[PDB]
């Protein structure tokens, strides 16, 4: 599991989906998980507009 | 709403993306979740009412309970931010 | 038969460097007044039990015997002064460790090496290691008299809830029957009801084994008790007040009554039935103490979202009390895979058998016992 160093978005791939940056760190921290994007109050204070596997610390 | 739930030693991050399987795939409204590195056993669920917590973490492998109460998002933030 | 070296100055059981020549008290700091009592290893093993039990065996002596034990609630300070070591890990000897077993603990297999003393497992009595704890916990053995106490004192301020004219007449009632044990009680009891009626500063309170709480309106939110709030709360009373309750100013100290370090007993007393090895289950509960310990600390230091601390505090308070007494009424019995319910403190303490209740009584009225006119060979002299 290797999480981007601008969106945050932890992948497994060799670039992020969401925005697609090569850039991925494996020394990453405090996992966040969205299911809805417009209900959910963690959401609005990370900043993030696309459901899925978010990171805090990388 | 953030319902704190028990988790077991380590099941933190698997049980946090287990829990989101059977969400939306199943037609339960929780609406986030959150695994911080930092706390040890135990798991957040963002979800409105306190059935929605309850019919997720059932029949869920190594997420022992849910917590008597309710999480004010302001004691969470701290985690989020950092 | 084992000789014991026991502090003239403040009762306490002295350390013996075998390696250093060096007899000394770790309490008080004595280093010249300290005799060597000849004692059967029965009775040195049930002071030692106490001591592991918050309870204080003051020793005094006589001629190089004991004259008297003066009963007593063990401080922190002296609890930390007693100990060896702050123990930290929760694990067995896999063969020993910094946590449970000899981290200056005592020696009990073939590895000589200790607490500077570094005498042999043949023949070294343990030493007190000591967990600094996380968060207070009730000493579940107080749990009713801090009920009373809470409930027939003031909060904010402290006070007996009595009015100086009451203390005045009382104090002296108390002096008059300071001697007879049965009385005194009764005139212990009468003071509660009387201060547990009153509501005027010159809420109401709720129980089992551990819980308290104060009901407040708004309407009937039950505002529960905290360890924290119960002891600051209690850390208050005057010494003055003390008598008008059980309590002694010097001896027992209400707030001595919620954990703030617990005793971890030497090795000698927690033995394993070695064979993959029968680990003692007073060795057992001191792993899963520290384990939930250590896992408080860590979610107190990182975020604290309370409901979490709380959870874990009133789990590290349930580890505490299954140790302290796994028969406890309103506990759940701490069990090993089995089903085998663990037999701890109370349960060693009590068949020399000892009925429990008495001796808290006795630490809280500061009680002596004295060892003197039909002597009790059980116990050497
Ligand atoms: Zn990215
Ligand atoms: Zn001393
Ligand atoms: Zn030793
Ligand atoms: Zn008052």
């Amino acid at each position: 599991e290797k999480a981007c160093r601008h969106c945050h978005y932890i992948t497994s791939e060799d670039r992020c989906p969401v925005c697609g940056s090569r850039d991925l760190s494996e020394e990453w921290f405090d996992l966040v998980i969205i299911v809805d994007v417009e209900n959910s109050e963690i959401a609005k204070k990370i900043g993030a507009k696309v459901p899925g596997k978010y990171a805090i610390r990388v | 709403k953030i319902f704190a739930v028990r988790v077991t030693h380590g099941q933190e991050e698997t049980t946090a993306k287990l829990i989101y399987s059977k969400v939306r795939t199943y037609n339960l409204p929780i609406y986030a979740i959150l695994a911080p590195s930092r706390v040890k056993g135990y798991i957040f669920v963002e979800a409105p009412n306190k059935g929605v917590v309850d019919e997720a973490i059932r029949g869920i492998r190594h997420a022992r309970g849910v917590l008597p109460g309710e999480v004010p998002f302001k004691e969470i933030e701290h985690f989020l931010e950092e | 038969k084992t000789e014991v070296w026991v502090c003239e100055n403040c009762g306490h059981i002295a350390l013996e460097d075998k390696r250093r020549r060096r007899v000394y008290c770790p309490v008080c700091g004595e280093e010249e007044r300290i005799s060597k009592v000849e004692m059967s290893y029965a009775f040195k093993l049930l002071l030692d039990e106490l001591k592991a039990m918050v309870i204080r065996p003051k020793l005094n002596l006589s001629e190089k015997v004991i004259g008297s034990i003066e009963f007593g609630i063990l401080s922190p300070q002296e609890i930390r002064k007693m100990s060896a070591v702050e123990v930290t890990v929760p694990d067995t000897y896999d063969p020993i460790e910094g946590g449970v077993m000899d981290k200056r603990m005592g020696v009990i297999d073939p590895g000589l090496r200790c607490e500077t003393c570094g005498g042999r497992a043949g023949e070294c009595p343990g030493h007190f290691g000591h967990i600094e704890l996380a968060r207070p916990v009730i000493h579940v053995g107080f749990a009713k008299t801090i009920y009373r106490i809470l409930e027939s004192t003031c909060r904010e301020c402290g006070r007996i809830k009595l009015t100086d004219e009451e203390i005045e007449e009382y104090m002296k009632k108390i002096e008059l029957a300071r001697n007879r044990r049965s009385e005194f009680n009764e005139i212990i009891k009468e003071i509660h009801k009387k201060a547990k009626e009153r509501m005027v500063c010159p809420p109401i309170k709720f129980e089992k084994p551990t819980i308290y709480w104060e009901i407040r309106k708004d309407n009937e939110y039950r505002h529960r008790l905290m360890p924290t709030e119960v002891r600051d709360w209690l850390e208050k009373i005057p010494d003055k007040d003390l008598p008008l309750l059980g309590l002694d100013p010097e001896k027992s100290r209400p707030e001595w009554m919620v954990l703030t370090v617990l005793p971890v007993p030497p090795v000698t007393a927690r033995p394993s039935i070695t064979l993959i090895r029968a680990e003692d289950d007073l060795t057992h509960k001191l792993v899963d103490i520290i384990r939930i310990n250590n896992r408080l600390k860590q979610n107190i230091e990182a975020g604290a979202p309370q409901l979490i601390i709380e959870d874990l505090w009133d789990l590290l308070q349930y580890h505490v009390t299954t140790y302290i007494n796994n028969e406890a009424p309103g506990v759940p019995p701490a069990k090993h895979k089995s089903g085998r319910p663990l037999k701890t403190l109370a349960q060693r303490l009590k068949g020399f058998e000892i009925t429990v209740q008495h001796l808290f009584e006795a630490a809280e009225k500061g009680e002596v016992d004295n060892l003197n006119g039909v002597i009790e060979n059980v116990l050497i002299g």
